[PDB]
């Protein structure tokens, strides 16, 4: 910034844009070092009634597969798992 | 001589004068465990080895109760779990924090017990 | 006993591609130490090369012997069609290793193995 | 009307339906050689059957297409191909016979 | 042709100690092994210019079907 | 609901499920222990003799479709007969789905492959042959990829230790770079972890 006009305007021809607008550099467009001592939240499970564990054991949900077709333990055409909804181009510069 | 049980529906057959702890090791599912040591004598001090016992309401002390035939047995059931998580927070209410230092620290039962039950 | 088999049936074809391979090994070692400017002899090579044969003569199973044929064919790919260099060659004779000692004295005065 | 598909290695068709009725019809005379009995021509029958329905009830492929709900016309056609060959191949084995050799017991306990 | 081949064998490393004669049976008379006999034939085909298949180049273990071949 | 639980939905538990019930009936051979997990995925187990076509059925048959080999990977697990458990995990676009078959296998055992069917296998059965020791019929090349050109042995096993038995260093000696056994400097710590209290009680075993 500390340049000069006909340079800018010079450089500014060259490339075809502007510069002085989004520099690279950085010239006190930043937030200032030294921040304040912050005070931080918690979660919705630092309360002290109707926390018991045995509702959000998380990892004891789990419980094991469901097995099918074991060696010792009319119908339609199905799949694993209904088809692909097709896309649609975008609203804003669908060509490049 | 023998003697019925239907835990988690499972079945066995022990022997009178038996105990529920006793009879859940001969399934395999461990109890706790804070005043037991098969060789000594028994108390009900620490209580932590509480049950469920279907078809009747109040909760007993596995290290103490011996088995009534005919009895279901609940070892993680809701009634249990929640009497393990008063029992605990119980305990570590005072239990300082010389996790750490204690030379017992990665052995601890209670620290075993605490991170699970 | 009632098992499935692998590239073969019995020993003697087993063998009829292990004898194969020692003609590969032993048509091949010369074009070794000539392209890459190695030390040893000719000689040298071939006495390694049947050594690394005689030292898998405890065997019986058809498909030991197959993986065995395959393995060493995989190497001899890896030889002919240079990848393999000087060092990746001599690796084999422990040029930098002194001999086991299988005295047991000689083992009691360096150290503990029994 | 169309200049491509938008993919590569595929064609502008301009024989639709037709294409599609032999390779349907080729599939069924196929199965024509399988046992009643067997879960793939029982599947693969009405399957094919309804795609015949569909292409004769939508003579257009820009409604045929998204009718089928599957890739584009090209997609399909070469989807046909392939389940041609894997019947043709599902005819010299033998899969809707019974199992082969069950495994040990042991063998798909996970834990361990 | 036997003349060179017993100059090849007396040629050999570890062979022709006292016999070399167009008879003898490798492996029973001379007590060796398929790996040596594999090394002469080998050697042989070099000499000759000539190619053998496994199979018959074992079954030629006796010095006088080894010339009946190299002849054939 | 609670925040720190994924929803454990129904619409795929039971969607695979069909699928795996059609695919038992169609494949009553080459077939067995089908299974769906509690996290919404689809396992399938097999005899290695029916590999093919399990493969060429899953790509080919349209309600399928199953494209692309995501994956081809290996375990090994020592306490039974069959140790090596080879596993395939396949995707769909069309159905926007994933798959895994698994097929058992052991040393000595050799395995048909796929490499007519998914081209990917090429070189992930050229890591398996290099790394445990399974060995694969018509294959084209198969050779040590990872590993040196004279490497020997079979590391990704569970024998087959941490450190190797060879290290390497520079000779003047000689002026090669030679291969010695290990004489470490440190040793290999190994902490002992597993806590005996036990957490899951439905994952048991009894007697
Ligand atoms: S490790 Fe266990 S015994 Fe030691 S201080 Fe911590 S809670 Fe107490
Ligand atoms: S184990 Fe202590 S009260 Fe039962």
């Amino acid at each position: 910034a500390s340049a000069t006009r006909v340079i800018q305007k010079l450089r500014n021809w060259a490339s075809g844009q502007d510069l002085q607008a989004k520099l690279q550099l950085r010239y006190q467009e930043i937030a200032k070092r030294t921040q304040p001592p912050p005070k931080l939240p918690v979660g919705p499970s630092h309360k002290l009634s109707n926390n018991y564990y045995c509702t959000r054991d998380g990892r004891r949900e789990v419980v094991p597969p469901s097995i099918i077709m074991s060696s010792q333990k009319e119908k339609k055409a199905v799949t694993p798992a209904p088809p692909m909804k097709r896309w649609e181009l975008s609203k804003d510069q669908p060509y490049l | 001589n023998l003697i019925e049980v239907f835990v988690d529906g499972q079945s066995v057959m022990v022997e009178p004068g038996t105990t529920v702890l006793q009879a859940c090791e001969k399934v395999g599912m461990q109890i706790p465990r804070f005043c037991y040591h098969e060789r000594l004598s028994v108390a009900g001090n620490c209580r932590m080895c509480l049950v469920e016992i279907e078809k009747a309401p109040k909760v007993v002390a596995a290290c103490a109760m011996p088995v009534m035939k005919g009895w279901n047995i609940l070892t993680n059931s809701e009634k249990s779990k929640k009497a393990r998580e008063g029992v605990m927070e119980f305990l570590l209410a005072n239990h300082p924090l010389d996790c750490p230092i204690c030379d017992q620290g990665g052995e601890c039962d209670l620290q075993d017990q605490s991170m699970m039950f | 006993t009632s098992v499935k088999p692998i590239f073969s049936r019995d020993l003697n074809e087993a063998k009829r591609r292990v004898r194969e391979l020692y003609r590969a090994w032993y048509r091949e070692v010369p074009n070794t130490v000539h392209l890459m400017q190695l030390d040893i002899t000719v000689k040298q090579g071939r006495d390694k090369v049947r050594e690394m044969f005689m030292k898998n003569a405890h065997v019986t199973d058809p498909r030991v012997v197959d993986l065995l044929v395959i393995k060493g064919k995989m190497e001899l790919q890896e030889t002919i069609k240079v990848w393999k260099q000087r060092t990746h060659v001599m690796r084999f004779f422990h040029e930098t290793e002194t001999p086991r000692p299988k005295d047991f004295l000689s083992k009691f005065y360096m150290g503990h193995d029994p | 009307l169309k200049k491509t598909t938008g993919l590569v290695g595929l064609a502008v068709c301009d024989t639709p339906h037709e294409r599609l009725t032999i390779l349907y019809t080729k599939t069924l005379d196929i199965l024509k050689h399988f046992p009643k009995h067997a879960a793939y021509r029982k599947y693969t029958e009405q399957i094919t059957n309804e795609k015949l329905d569909m292409v004769k009830a939508e003579p257009d492929v820009k409604k045929l297409e998204a009718l089928l709900q599957g890739g584009e016309v090209e997609e399909v056609i070469l989807q046909a191909e392939k389940e041609l060959s894997l019947a043709r191949k599902m005819l010299k084995w033998k899969p809707w016979e019974p199992l082969v050799e069950e495994p040990p017991a042991n063998q798909w306990k996970w834990p361990i | 042709i036997k003349d060179r081949v017993l100059y090849v064998l007396k040629l050999y490393d570890k062979i022709d100690p006292e016999k070399l004669s167009v008879n003898s049976h490798f492996m029973k008379d001379l007590g060796l092994d398929s790996l040596d006999q594999v090394e002469i034939i080998m050697a042989m085909e070099d000499e000759f210019g000539f190619e053998i298949p496994d199979i018959d180049a074992e079954k030629l273990m006796c010095p006088q079907e080894i010339v009946d071949y190299i002849a054939d | 609901k609670r925040p720190t639980v994924r929803p454990r939905s129904d619409v795929t538990h039971k969607q695979l499920s069909a699928f795996g019930e059609y695919v038992a009936e169609i494949l009553p051979k080459y077939v067995q222990q089908v299974q769906v997990s509690c996290l919404d995925e689809l396992e399938i187990c097999i005899h290695p003799d029916g590999v093919i076509p399990t493969l060429t059925f899953l790509r080919d048959h349209t309600n399928a479709q199953f494209k692309s080999l995501a994956d081809l990977t290996a375990v090994d697990v020592p306490t039974r007969q069959n140790r090596f458990e080879i596993v395939y995990n396949l995707l769909s676009l069309r159905f926007n789905s994933r798959i895994r078959v698994k097929t058992y296998a052991d040393e000595l055992t050799p395995i048909d492959s796929i490499v007519s069917v998914h081209i990917a296998a090429n070189w992930y059965e050229r890591e398996v042959w290099d790394m445990f020791g399974v060995f694969f019929f018509n294959h084209p090349d198969l050779r040590r990829i990872l590993t040196d050109y004279g490497f020997e042995g079979h590391p990704f096993r569970k024998d087959f230790p941490l450190t190797g038995y060879v290290e390497l260093r520079y000779d003047d000696e000689v002026k090669r770079v030679v291969a010695e056994p290990v004489e470490l400097a440190q040793e290999f710590r190994k902490f002992d972890l597993n806590s005996p209290w036990e957490a899951f009680p439905a994952y048991r075993q009894p007697p």
